[PDB]
């Protein structure tokens, strides 16, 4: 999406680098903005920020009478203008929003409150969390046309493909939206390489279903076709690990009686398989559309096997960078494929 | 007479335009902004390609995005002076009541002298191949996007200082008699490899995001020392580590 594209562009060119990261919800661009706390590296991939109805007042939210003022004191928020600029001359006016080191001081000062959200506990279970404080807002309308970029991940296109293709993809941007958002951490006052892991999972996944699987592949389409459904899926996914139950009204259904294996015993194997399967593929950012293609196409084995080739090339970064440091995103992409159709043709082909 | 000079002229200025203007509109706007000199007198996305001479008892004065010509005297003003991507010409003396000066987006190549206590400076997006002395009151600086290359001084109240994509080839004798909370001091993408010796010397209460610059291998891997080592403890300095 151009949204991560033109937010990862501001982010160079405004401050490289820095703790200013990028927005890369399209469709929620505005969810989260200045005094909107979402974020945790709550066992994440290490860059995610997610999506949820916990937001700066519903952590830290004051319930006295001295809200009245705290509106003025809260919404005080700086509109501060810039202009970016490349040659992407052109001048994109953007609003820097940067709540006060007095206010910092304040909050740092005060302290929680007692009836918090169920997403709370639901979420911060380790939470090594971050918070926006300088966020990039949009004060008119600003919709700007886009095509595309990233790195050496092209060796797709050095297999037999050649990616010649145009994203002439022009999302709109409204006022008073955003684009990139400093994250900076208050962290709770306390109130086998892949491919032995993806034989295991081929084994507890080869005892997979066949129907069931298509509904898994419908249910994918919406998930990883467009941004939203992708996280329904997988707040769905998430809870079906924690709770280990099913509610009957779940569209997944069919995949439920999947990760609960052919008696219905959840196999958490399954179960964190398409956890992996759901990581890998949102670390595929972006390509929902390319996935729900490619089930509409029943083509993801050549996708793999080129990657399949491309991953017995690369098993040199996710073994030189450890688990807990920053990996090499493109060879996570890579090893994410390798996941993909490895085992999602392991299930597709009857058990 | 005088108001009927100012008619009449507008007039003329209005009527012997060449045809493509939104200069009706921009007439009646005048003349609600000289009969009764309306305040901020904006004058934006109207597009006067020329700016006559404005009243006496003008107050901010709001011009973005109109000319392409040079501005006449701007006598006695009051607060704002915000004049984006209009021209490229000079800028007149400001006055001891000029505190905000915004002339981002502006193709003025010599910026003049800017004497008094003028306190928010904005000048992105220009020319500027040179920098006269600042004001002491200046605390809201912005020479973000300039060709200037011989960054002169500071004053000692400058919080956020934005002058990213320069010509600076030298990290200027840095006036760090500045002690505010955070030094959002975005200096990245310049031409330095030179460091003075005094960067022990500045406070933790720093950001100068220095990236771009092409450092020596020596002054890096010494700020690698002080990094690297657990106990850095002078500016929050983001060097460029390839980015």
């Amino acid at each position: 999406s151009v949204f991560e594209e033109i937010t990862r562009i501001v982010v160079k060119e405004m401050d490289a680098g820095g703790d200013m990261i990028a927005v890369r919800s399209l469709v929620d661009a505005d969810r989260f903005r200045c005094f909107h706390l979402v974020g945790e590296k709550r066992t994440f991939f290490g860059c995610r920020h997610y999506t949820t109805g916990l937001t700066l007042m519903d952590i830290l939210d004051t319930d006295g009478d001295k809200w009245l003022d705290e509106l003025d004191s809260g919404l005080q928020g700086q509109k501060a203008e810039f202009q970016i600029l490349d040659n992407v001359h052109q001048k994109i006016k953007i609003s820097e929003n940067r709540i006060s080191q007095q206010y910092l001081a304040t909050l740092e000062n005060r302290k929680l409150k007692r009836e918090l959200p169920f997403s709370f506990r639901s979420i911060n279970t380790r939470e090594n969390l971050y918070l926006v404080t300088e966020t990039l807002e949009t004060v008119k309308e600003e919709t700007l046309k886009s095509d595309r970029q990233y790195k050496f991940w092209s060796q797709i296109s050095q297999g037999h493909l050649s990616y010649k293709h145009k994203g002439q993809r022009e999302v709109t941007i409204p006022p008073n939206r955003v684009l990139s958002y400093r994250v900076k951490q208050l962290v709770f006052p306390n109130k086998r390489n892949m491919k032995e892991k993806l034989e295991d999972m081929e084994s507890v996944l080869k005892d997979l279903t066949e129907e069931k699987r298509k509904d898994v592949l419908n249910s994918l389409a919406k998930c990883l076709g467009k941004e939203d459904i992708r996280q329904d899926l997988e707040q769905r996914v998430s809870e079906v690990l924690i709770s280990g139950e099913l509610h009957m009204e779940d569209p997944d259904k069919p995949l439920l009686s999947s990760l609960f294996n052919a008696a219905g015993v959840l196999v958490e194997a399954r179960a964190k398989a398409i956890l992996d399967f759901l990581d890998a593929l949102l670390e595929l950012s972006e390509e929902q559309q390319f996935v729900a293609e490619a089930l509409e196409k029943g083509t993801l084995p050549l996708l793999k096997d080129q990657v399949k080739s491309v991953m017995e090339q690369n098993w040199d970064e996710l073994a030189s960078s450890p688990p807990d440091m920053d990996y090499d995103p493109e060879a996570r992409i890579l090893c994410a494929l390798y996941v993909v159709v490895s085992i999602l043709l392991e299930l597709a082909e009857g058990p | 007479t005088s108001n009927e000079h100012y008619l009449r002229i507008l007039t003329e200025w209005e009527k012997n335009s060449s045809p493509g203007e939104e200069r009706g509109i921009a007439f009646n706007r005048l003349s609600q902004c000289f009969q009764n000199q309306e305040a901020v007198l904006n004058l934006s996305d109207l597009n006067l390609t020329s700016l006559p001479e404005l009243p006496k008892h003008i107050s901010a004065l709001i011009v973005e995005n109109n000319k392409l010509t040079s501005l006449p005297k701007l006598p006695a003003f009051l607060k704002e002076l915000n004049a984006d991507n209009n021209r490229l010409s000079v800028i007149p003396e400001l006055p001891e009541s000029l505190t905000t000066l915004s002339v981002r987006s502006n193709q003025l190549e010599n910026l003049p002298v800017l004497p008094n206590h003028l306190t928010s400076l904005f000048v992105e997006n220009n020319r500027l191949y040179n920098l006269p002395a600042l004001p002491e009151k200046l605390k809201f600086l912005h020479v973000y996007y300039n060709r200037l290359t011989t960054l002169p001084d500071l004053p000692d109240k400058l919080e956020i200082l934005c002058a990213q994509r320069n010509n600076l080839v030298t990290f200027p004798q840095f006036s760090d008699r500045n002690n505010i909370r955070q030094k959002e001091y975005y200096f990245h993408f310049n031409q330095i490899t030179t460091l003075p010796e005094s960067f022990s010397q500045l406070d933790s209460s720093y950001r100068i995001n220095i990236s771009g610059n092409p450092l020596s291998t020596r002054v890096l891997q010494s700020l690698q020392r002080l990094t690297s080592s657990p106990d850095y403890h002078g500016p929050q300095i983001y060097f460029s580590m390839s980015d």
